[PDB]
RNA sequence: CCGUCGUAGUCUUAACCAUAAACUAUGCCGACUAGGGAUCGGGUGGUGUUUUUUUAAUGACCCACUCGGCACCUUACGAGAAAU
RNA sequence: GGAACUAAUUCCGUAGGUGAACCUGCGGAAGGAUCAUUAAAGA
């Protein structure tokens, strides 16, 4: 029915990436993030910003020749947090209600058959 | 001086009211009562 | 002009949700106007949006989030709150994320979050207006962003092996400085 | 006439805010539309160009789509209806295609012009009499006047060192004045009669100023 | 002062002949210019489409396919097989607690000498009357299962030219012959191919690629 | 009450050192004294179940028993300052 | 400087240290306060 592209949302903490590409991936179409739509460092991840970046992305998305899109949501991953950032579901919620018909969305956070020593040491990191 | 003295299915909340401080920072019923 | 979102249902949380099902699907289909099918054989909930009966495009996305919230082992009332308030989000992390713990060390760690008779776990939610789920190695949080960030720091302070008292201190500190504002 | 992103095109009267008629049209984005009219006439023709090489000459009085010309292999960026009837359609790919138009079914391709530039826009200039030179705007920004009888270019107004493309050309035509909107965000006025000479250059906007330094004796 | 979208030319991607729907998706390139062209860029791209979008039927929600572009002909670029994956969400649900997981794999050749490594996973199921919840096989069990799976997989790969394996995987006959030779060792549930990758393809041969397309 | 850079080190070979709350904070071998349900390994018994093919043979499962394990439960006709 | 005018948690082993009222890395111990849910091959 529509013209399909790929949404692909990387939502870590301290920032959230939204950017749509051609269904193959090789050629992209507009990006914009949460760090872009506010200036305060501390407020780089928050849903409020992602919503704004969802808004910008939706504009250019339909500005070229895309009408619909499948999303591939994703946390940091690797030897890092493994859990979805705040402004990723909020970045998808603001992208869902924008006309761009969605379809089939899986998680793609890189998960290892574990290893490479995590950072932090025996004491560990964030507190 | 003699007279006597005397919701919606979808809730509506402002960005500042909820946990969206960043949205409020860039943010920009009397008739119904009448 | 349809839309189809399909969410898998966990077997452990499958029985309570199916039992309350009769309390579960009516607020969706009736209050939000939506199609809620349920495949028992595939254990998958299917949320479809009808253009004629759906006023808001976002409601279909909201319905999927509500099903997931209950999926994560949260209460039906907590799931209902997600539809009612937008500002409510869920955060999930692995104990192995914050501090690599083996065997009993992990076990005890979990207890420090729960506490005797849930007392340690209940205090954090009340002072942070949130809902927490203590699964296996996964912990889930449900509530406002500003509320969740304070709650995550308190939970992490516990998982780092800090004593419960200290965490009570930080807890009433934060709850005071936020309920004040 | 308005062309939607979806490709559905609706015609709205300028004077009154109502839609005289709505056309479902071809299932593609609409690149451009061209209206044909006489101060007083019983015949009005509207031409719509899709993203793909399809041209539909919708007839307003008839309320029918007369003709389909998928000679083009790419979206038709510019459409010019030549005076009686031949239809000239700018081709995004590189092919600029002549056509024969009629109220009746008969229609045919009179000629095809191969030009080494993208046809951003094209038009028919009365100047030069019987040998009308089609006005062509390209991605390279080299304006081209091309014989009708032969494919050779009588004169090219410029090649510009700056790597810019003219988005579209607004031409008075009766006054023989052509306005070219350049990809460096400047407007050039070119008169229509080997290299076209711009009468004057008007710059709409300066994107960034590296530095401000005064020059010249007058200092204006 | 340029705009990338107003320069590229839209292209059409067509799936292999042995599929429910030939049409797949559209892509952006860059005008076939003298010195660097649109012809070169299109040839090396691949596309991941869930075969349920590619077969329609949903009893196929998981299982993703790699389609690689090899040849092109004016607004019409064809594709062939490049691999198969599962979906991450489906795989996570399958790994239930208190049950043995079993995987096995082999690198093996076909007729039209593509070389591939195919995968296979299965889990010990509970006997429908069993009091004990764990239902774990016995390593000796596991060893035997993998050797038979390995046996069956090598038989299918050598027999299949390349496209035939494709025709073999879609109705999952492999999945069942496994269960069949297996049920004499130990129960088992799920049992899927799970993932197949390509690592050595022969040589272009423009003739063979055209035969697959209809 | 941390953040950054980061030497040794972290890994491996050949050789050293030669001790830890090296902890069940409880020598070794054997023998007697009391109940219960789970589980790991082995074996025996069954016109048990399930797998179909043409019944089997297999296999996985169920019941009873028996050696030897890792543990838990309840208690005493026992012990202890008491937890046990 | 002069002189007018107006305004008014504990611990162990080990190693190192120059913001060392002692701390820090690696590995251990507890002699440190378990709430809640739990048949979903429920073919």
């Amino acid at each position: 029915s529509q013209v399909f592209g790929v949404a692909r949302i990387y939502a870590s903490f301290n920032d959230t990436f939204v950017h749509v590409t051609d269904l193959s991936g090789k050629e992209t179409i507009a990006r914009v993030t949460g760090g872009m739509k506010v200036k305060a460092d501390r407020d780089e991840s928050s849903p409020y910003a992602a919503m704004l970046a969802a808004q910008d992305v939706a504009a250019k998305c339909k500005e070229v020749g895309i009408t619909a899109v499948h999303v591939k949501i994703r946390a940091t991953g690797g030897t890092r947090t493994k859990t979805p950032g705040p402004g990723g579901q909020a970045a998808l919620r603001a992208l869902a209600r924008s006309g761009l018909r969605i379809g089939r969305i899986e998680d793609v956070t890189p998960v290892p058959s574990d290893s490479t020593r995590k950072k932090g040491g025996r004491r560990g990191r964030r507190l | 001086r003699s007279k006597p003295k005397e919701l919606p299915f979808f809730l509506q909340l402002s960005g500042e009211k909820v946990g969206d401080e960043a949205s409020v920072r860039e943010g920009i019923h009397r008739r119904d009562q009448e | 002009k349809f839309e189809s979102r399909k969410i898998m249902v966990p077997p452990h949380r499958m029985t309570p949700l199916r039992n309350s099902w009769t309390k579960i699907y009516p607020p969706l289909v009736e209050h939000l106007k939506l199609q809620v099918r349920m495949n028992l054989k595939t254990k998958s909930v299917e949320l479809r949006t009808n253009p004629k009966f759906t006023t808001d495009p976002g409601a279909l996305q909201k319905g999927a989030d509500f099903i997931k919230a209950f999926t994560l082992g949260f209460d039906l009332d907590d799931s209902i709150a997600l539809l009612r308030l937008d500002d409510l989000y869920i955060e999930t992390f692995e104990v192995k994320d914050v501090k690599t713990l083996t065997g009993d060390h992990l076990s005890r760690a979990i207890g420090r979050i729960a506490g005797k008779d849930g007392k340690t776990k209940f205090a954090i939610e009340n002072a942070t207006r949130t809902r927490i789920v203590l699964a296996d190695s996964k912990i889930h949080i449900l509530g406002g962003f500003t509320h969740i960030r304070m709650a995550r720091e308190s939970v992490v302070s516990l998982i780092l092996g800090s004593p419960p008292g200290k965490v009570y201190g930080n807890l009433r500190t934060v709850a005071s400085r936020l309920k004040e504002r | 006439a308005v062309g939607g992103t979806d490709g559905s095109i609706i015609v709205v009267d300028i004077e009154n805010g109502y839609i005289t008629h709505s056309f479902k049209g071809h299932g593609g984005t609409i690149s451009s539309l061209k209206f044909y009219g006489q101060l007083n006439s019983k015949i009005w023709l509207l031409a719509s160009g899709d993203t793909n090489g399809m041209v539909k000459v919708w007839d307003l009085v008839k309320r029918k789509c007369l003709h389909t010309l998928q000679e083009h292999t790419s979206a038709v960026r510019g459409l010019d209806i030549i005076e009686v009837l031949n239809l000239l359609s700018g081709g995004r790919d590189d092919i600029i295609n002549l056509w024969d138009f009629n109220m009746k079914k008969k229609c045919k391709l009179l000629k095809t012009l191969p030009v080494n530039q993208q046809v951003e826009s094209c038009g028919f200039l009365k100047d030069g009499d019987g040998k009308r030179i089609i006005y062509t705007a390209g991605g390279d920004a080299i304006f081209q006047l091309i014989d009708s009888e032969s494919g050779s270019v009588l004169k090219r107004t410029n090649k510009p060192i700056e790597e810019l493309f003219i988005i579209g050309v607004l031409p008075i035509l009766s006054n023989s004045q052509m306005f070219l909107v350049l990809s460096d965000q400047t407007l050039q006025l070119i008169n229509v009669e080997d290299t076209i000479q711009v009468t004057s250059s008007i710059a709409g906007n300066h994107g960034i100023i590296a530095d401000m330094r005064y020059v010249g004796p007058e200092l204006n | 002062v340029v705009d990338p979208f107003t320069r590229k030319e839209w292209f059409d991607i067509k799936a292999p002949s042995t599929f429910e729907n030939r049409n797949v998706g559209k892509t952006l390139v860059n005008k076939s210019t003298g010195l660097k062209s649109a012809s070169d860029a299109l040839k090396g791209r691949v596309v991941e489409v869930c075969l349920a979008d590619l077969q329609g039927s949903e009893d196929h929600s998981f299982r993703k396919i790699k389609l690689r572009v090899d040849e092109v002909q004016g607004k019409n670029l064809l594709t062939n097989f490049h691999g198969m994956d599962f979906t991450t969400d489906k795989l996570r649900s399958m790994v239930r607690k208190w049950q043995t997981l079993i995987e096995a794999n082999v690198t093996v050749k076909t007729s039209d000498d593509y070389v591939l490594r195919i995968f296979a996973i299965a889990f010990t199921r509970k006997q429908a009357n069993q009091v004990k919840r764990h239902s774990y096989a016995q390593s000796s069990h596991i060893r035997a299962i993998r050797k038979v799976i390995s046996e069956i997989l090598t038989k299918e790969v050598q027999g299949s030219t390349l496209a035939q394996l494709t025709s073999k995987l879609i109705p999952e006959v492999i999945n069942k012959e496994i269960e069949n030779a297996t049920k004499d060792i130990f129960p088992l549930q799920n049992i899927h191919v799970r993932k197949v990758k390509l690592l050595k393809q022969p040589k272009f041969d423009v003739g063979a690629l055209m035969a697959l397309h209809g």
